[PDB]
């Protein structure tokens, strides 16, 4: 889950 | 030693880069010690009407048209601000030495549980006993006005103002706060952390750096470190009671969905 946090953490 | 001080300074620079409105700026604004036009004050329904277009809000329709209920419009303003605050905290967290080398799933868990506590730590920087700075310091919403909103919304901010009076009594500065927030993020007791030991080392290291920072910066404030450590648990209680109120709102007020980022953060939290 938490795709949005994982994407916010992957820059 | 010397390296611990270098770590503190690195974190302070990252904090200044990550958070546009600092405690120093906020106090300058709150005490009238800035050259800038003083914030528009929202103390009541009419002042909110006038002041409202100053609230930092980007959506399909202007804030005025979002709801007939004023309390619901304040709800949407606060939600929008919290989303941007979470983005800010995420950037700071990535800047914390060692953070990007943990298992990505641990980074996500730590950010999840940490970010509300960090939001409430920094919100106090924008508060005095009479209200809170909003919209990057261009507005000031009074505590009384927030307390006058109809239930459930009337009880949202009062524990935050109460926490903030005591927390601000510690007279911390931005350099202190950068390390304090880093300490909060790297808590090893968050539910579901898969690999705990590297997190425990980094948090340990941050805690020595914090100790040294307070000894150097506040030589006459005895046991300040202990007092600050005791504040983290308070923050956890604030988050717990806030989540209960949010649950009330979900179960009570027609179509009260939240932004997907906040929904993601609260889902299965504790
Ligand atoms: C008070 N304030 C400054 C920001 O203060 C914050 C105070 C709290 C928060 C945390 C945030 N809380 C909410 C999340 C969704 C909807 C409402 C809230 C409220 O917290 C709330 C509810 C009812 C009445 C008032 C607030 C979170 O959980 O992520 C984030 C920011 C505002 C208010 C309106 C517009 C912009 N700036």
């Amino acid at each position: 889950p938490n795709p949005i946090l994982a994407r916010l953490l992957r820059a | 030693s010397a390296d611990l001080r270098a770590l503190a300074k690195h974190l302070y620079d990252s904090y200044i880069k990550s958070f546009p409105l600092t405690k120093a700026k906020a106090r300058a604004i709150l005490t009238g010690k800035t050259t800038d036009k003083s914030p528009f004050v929202i103390y009541d329904m009419n002042s909110l009407m006038m002041g409202e277009d100053k609230i930092k809000f980007k959506h399909i329709t202007p804030l005025q048209e979002q709801s007939k209920e004023v309390a619901i419009r304040i709800f949407q303003g606060c939600q929008f601000r919290s989303v941007e605050a979470v983005q800010e905290i995420t950037e700071y967290a990535k800047s914390i030495p060692g953070f990007v080398n943990l298992d990505l799933n641990d980074q996500v868990t730590l950010l999840k549980y940490g970010v509300h506590e960090i939001i409430y730590t920094m919100l106090a920087s924008l508060m005095n006993k009479d209200g809170v700075l909003i919209s990057e310091g261009q507005g000031f919403m009074t505590r009384e006005f927030l307390k006058s909103l109809r239930k459930p919304f009337g009880d949202f901010m009062e524990p935050k103002f109460e926490f903030a009076v005591k927390f601000n009594a510690l007279e911390l500065d931005d350099s202190d706060l950068a390390i304090f927030i880093a300490v909060i993020i790297l808590s090893g007791d968050r539910p579901g952390l898969l690999n705990v030991k590297p997190i425990e080392d980094i948090q340990d290291n941050l805690l020595q750096a914090l100790e040294l920072q307070l000894k150097l910066n506040h030589p006459e404030s005895s046991q300040l470190f202990a007092k600050l450590l005791q504040k983290m648990t308070d923050l956890r209680q604030i988050v717990t009671e806030h989540v209960q109120l949010l649950q009330v709102i979900k179960k009570t007020e027609t179509d009260m969905s939240l932004h997907p980022l906040l929904q993601e953060i609260y889902k299965d939290l504790y």
